[PDB]
């Protein structure tokens, strides 16, 4: 059996960039590897095999090189898209012979961006049920690093939120998170001001939206 | 419950009835017949038996028409219940040796697949070697 | 024109199985190899099993042994993956992907077809429906939006007007709650001039129990 | 008709003949014979049966050179025609034996076949793939 | 192991027991019966006798109903020593098939052997060479 | 040469001798017994046979101590004689199943050989290629 | 110390049969192959058996098949080449020299040590000594010599005066007449000075005929 | 099965000469060739034994260079003792190696020679037996290109003379002839002018011995 060593474990990087990922067979594998892009969402794309060559249609800016074990991936001036998840194989072992490396993502680096805020009010139809809930937006937005804080009447709330980034994209290069509250209706209508606290490293001042329960 | 017993009792069970047949009918037809003291049951009970066995020691049996027809029938019937129990002692010695026959075939079978088997890991061995002489000293 | 069909995928009770089948459809199986590649929920890539059908032979990563059991039938044209003890962990996107058999240099290109998978998601927890709630929107850009929350298994699609709005939206990906089931909202910014013109509304489809939705948006 | 009754018929019928012949000559034959009483052929018909069958009942039999010549005919021509049917009975029995025999040999012979054979394969792929190994790398 | 002897002694040694046994019970069970002379061990050791092999000569025998019961258990008694030995002689018959099932297939498992060996070398033999035009080439 | 008729007609010279003993031996030991009629030779040689053949048809027989002991062994040499003849006709028939099952050898084992001898011409064939494939493209 | 010790060859009538034999010594045939070499009487060199008792196998030339038959018995140590359906043109000297089998670097040498081999005529000619004639020399520089002619077969040995002449000698190659039988000429070039002094006498020995023989040359 | 192709037949040369003789194979040999060489009388010696490499206990003055099919020993310096016939194997066919090669035989090369030539008339006994012959000679001599023709009273004689030349010598390095006739008794007298004629690279005019029968 033959294992593999992929590094980078993530690597970050703008359009331009030339891109070198690198992978180490735990043993001899004679130029029997082969080069994958996964774009979250669909599967496996053969860029590279043999090491040497790449599949017929792919772009230029993509190639390999053999150091006796160690396997490098380049991408000379990385495009816009070329941005997904790569995947390190080999195909050598008679252990039929299939091993992927743990893997590295390229996400494609930028500017940051306005992170532009937002709060929905819980749906009429929620409470009938016996359970509202607010939900925040920090809608195109860079970079991931962000963080959000709820206040039910400028009162911090904790351990009732969850949060949820959007994979970047392939144009806006940007992610969006995406907040929402939780209480039974008798505790949503105990307070009377529902304001999403957001942070960013892109803020001169941290945004806060809400909304007025009824009004 | 069991398919020997079934088969075996039958022809058990078959026998009786028809030694309690001949014993049924022979001894009813042996009335008013020239030498027909076979006219009990009990009697006649021990004639199927002489009849069957083939043993005829004459003392007891019939001499009528349909009285001789229910004998030769016991007669054939004793042939036939020894018969097959005889031939049925030859498949049991002939069968116990299929047995050790073929545990026989368990030394001569099992032998040759562990050993076919053993080369095979061998096949893949030499290859593997061969495979490293190249890309070990080439690749 | 090759292509692969993963088909089978679905929800199993722990410890119980299933049977998974990759129906070829360009190329003859027979005289080629069918690879079984499974990804963790979320996670990277694993392989699982091969099977070159032309050298009547098959093959397995440890990660599973006593319970897989690849197999391909050449009668009809598909390989399958008989999935048995299933456990907890094994739960993802098992897809399946070519590779020439060894002959005349056609074994040098890796998988050099994949499949698109299907989402094997073992679990002693239970299928159940979700819910539609809207998302009113308020104030050139403005956003609204669905929720569908409180469902299970995965996964679940949301398109806006049957595809006429596709054009700047961001479904977010479900996040699993503490109740057992998961939820995620489909939010679309829209130009405000057309919130009282155009109509908007999300198409919800969590199959995997027959819930078929379309909720309109209005403020 | 169906052989095995033609075969089975066959013996049956040559051993009335027999049993209707020794009732027909042991009769005609016992005339004017010291102690000859069997004299009549229904009589004689039944004489050859406990003849055939070897039970000898005692009290219907020849006293003559040449009415025990026939007899001892129909004692021999008994023992042949049962001995020989006791004996099919057994083809039926051994011959279960052949089929479970046979129903082994199958077995055991598939069980190998797929060793070997799946090893002639085990030597193709790892032979082409050796031989992918090379002039694939090389040129 | 004198078993073949042990388990035919046995059925002799049983045979005669019975043989003994109905010359003992059919004599003080014949004392006082209508026709009875039977009254003699040494006469009747002649009748269990003629009883086993089923001879009935008709000269000495039972007209008793617990001195029957005791002839017709000699009568199978005799027909069971003897239709065993019978099967037990087809041991010693059918029992050479196994010698001559287990040498035919000697020959043929030889020819086999061989080839099948004689390519394993074939094999060695043609590695070996392979493995020469190898590392002593480049090296 | 097949031993088949050399202990075949042993059995079958012994049957005579012992057929012809005892109505040499219950003769001479009839003459002045109660009921002994069996003085004759020519009687007593039919007398042998009602007895090997166990048919005991009730008219000549012995009646002395040594007289009978003679014809007991009588009716254990019929038996005898005709307990091995018809064990004869099932090795017969057993062992000519033998014959037709060991043609089946034919078209099971040649089949065998060809064929592992058709893998070895394979089998080189392959190498030859590789080693054609390193020599050809290196050398 | 290795050797290899050819024997068994002889006189044959053309389509008889004959058995070399090849008594190895200094290795084990066991792990060795033996090499059957025979070299025409005065042509070149030629193979024709050959055997690796190790792999089990056998090889032949092309000039002999149904013929020759080679085997080895390795309880002993030899190997033995089986001559058979003798043709007229099979005479010649048989060698025997060894290679090493399929194993490690050993077998890149050719033919390792080679034995010294025997002589196989076949021929219908039957064994008959020469018959001595003398050449009388005539006219310091004077030739004469013997004659040995009409024997069979091969080969014949002859020296001068038991050894004394041994200078400008010329024992030619014996060349076979049309009869069957060979016949040489032994000639030597002397001082005319020494022909009534000095005594000359070739001694012509036929080993296969088991006789021996010297005559004198006078004038 | 490998046919082996040796240039040239034959090859004089003096001593310090540097000699080459080639041996194109009719196939893939794979560099596993050999070669030997055999004094008049014993068994092939070898020398080398890959085309590159030579047998331990050989002189420094055999090389062997492998030009694909194509291969040729060669000897430095030729020496005094190197005379012999050299035989060129193939050790790689898969129908047990060895197929010589016709072989080359070098001699000894040295200045010209006339043919010492002597005649003898039948042996006397020889006719009681009933077939009288006649026997030329040309001694020591060189270069062996010769022909000695018959002539029993100035007739041509043809098709009943059997030739024979001694291997090159030691020293004189000269070869040494010998023809003979051979007639019916009967024959031998029917005649009276034995002669024997002769030929040579180094006779201005052909020297002629012979004789008259009986004197």
């Amino acid at each position: 059996d033959i294992q593999m060593t992929q590094s980078p474990s993530s690597l970050s990087a703008s359009v331009g960039d030339r891109v070198t990922i690198t992978c180490r067979a735990s043993q001899s594998v004679s130029s029997a590897v082969a080069w994958y892009q996964q774009k979250p969402g669909k599967a496996p794309k053969l860029l590279i095999y043999s090491a040497s060559f790449l599949e017929s249609g792919v772009p230029s800016r993509f190639s390999g090189s053999r150091s006796g074990t160690d396997f490098t991936l380049t991408i000379s001036s990385l495009q816009p898209e070329d941005f997904a998840t790569y995947y390190c194989q080999q195909y050598y072992s008679y252990s039929a012979p299939v091993t992927f490396g743990q893997g590295t993502k390229v996400e494609i680096k930028r500017t940051v961006a306005a992170p532009s805020v937002f709060i929905f009010p819980p749906s009429d139809e929620q409470l009938k049920s016996g359970t509202a809930s607010v939900v925040c937006l920090l809608n195109n937005f860079y970079p991931r690093e962000a963080k959000v804080q709820w206040k039910v009447d400028n009162a911090l709330q904790s351990g009732n939120s969850q949060e949820s980034v959007t994979e970047q994209d392939s144009k806006d290069s940007t992610y969006s998170l995406s907040s929402t509250l939780t209480l039974s209706k008798a505790d949503y209508e105990k307070h009377k001001v529902y304001a999403c606290e957001v942070t960013h490293q892109g803020l001169s001042s941290p945004v806060t939206k809400s909304f007025n329960r009824g009004e | 419950s069991a398919l020997h017993w079934r088969a075996a009792g039958a022809a058990t069970v078959l026998l009786v009835i028809v030694l309690l047949a001949g014993s049924y009918l022979a001894v009813l037809a042996e009335r008013g017949a020239p030498g027909a003291q076979l006219i009990t049951y009990p009697r006649a009970l021990w004639w199927s038996v002489e009849t069957a066995t083939t043993v005829g020691y004459g003392d007891l049996y019939p001499v009528t028409l349909w009285g001789r027809l229910v004998a030769v029938v016991v007669m054939v019937a004793g042939i036939t219940s020894f018969g097959l129990v005889t031939a049925a002692l030859a498949t049991w010695f002939v069968g116990r040796e299929q047995e050790r026959r073929g545990h026989f075939v368990r030394h001569s079978e099992k032998a040759a697949e562990e050993a076919y088997t053993r080369t095979t890991r061998a096949l893949h061995e030499r290859f593997d070697r061969l495979e490293r002489m190249l890309d070990d000293n080439r690749r | 024109e090759v292509q692969l069909v993963e088909s089978g995928g679905g929800l199993v009770q722990p410890g119980g199985s299933l049977r998974l089948s990759c129906a070829a459809s360009g190329f003859n199986i027979s005289s080629y190899s069918i690879h079984w590649v499974r990804q963790a929920p979320g996670k990277g890539l694993e392989w699982v099993a091969s099977i070159s059908s032309y050298y009547s032979s098959t093959y397995y990563a440890d990660s599973v042994k006593g319970r897989f059991t690849i197999s391909a039938d050449t009668s009809k044209n598909t390989a399958y993956l008989q999935m048995n003890s299933l456990r907890a962990e094994d739960t993802a996107v098992y897809y399946c992907a070519r590779q020439p058999s060894y002959h005349m240099y056609s074994w040098w290109v890796a998988l050099d077809y994949w499949g698109q998978g299907t989402l094997v998601t073992v679990s002693s927890a239970s299928t159940k429906g979700p819910s539609v709630f809207p998302l009113a929107p308020s104030s050139g850009t403005a956003a609204l939006g669905c929720l569908v929350k409180d469902y299970f298994p995965e996964p679940v699609t949301v398109s806006w007007n049957s595809g006429a709005l596709t054009s700047g939206v961001h479904t977010f990906p479900a996040v699993l709650q503490s109740s057992g089931l998961y939820s995620l909202s489909s939010v679309v910014t829209v130009p405000s001039s057309s919130l009282g013109t155009q109509t908007y509304i999300c198409n919800v489809n969590h199959k995997p129990s027959n819930t078929k939705v379309d909720k309109k948006v209005e403020p």
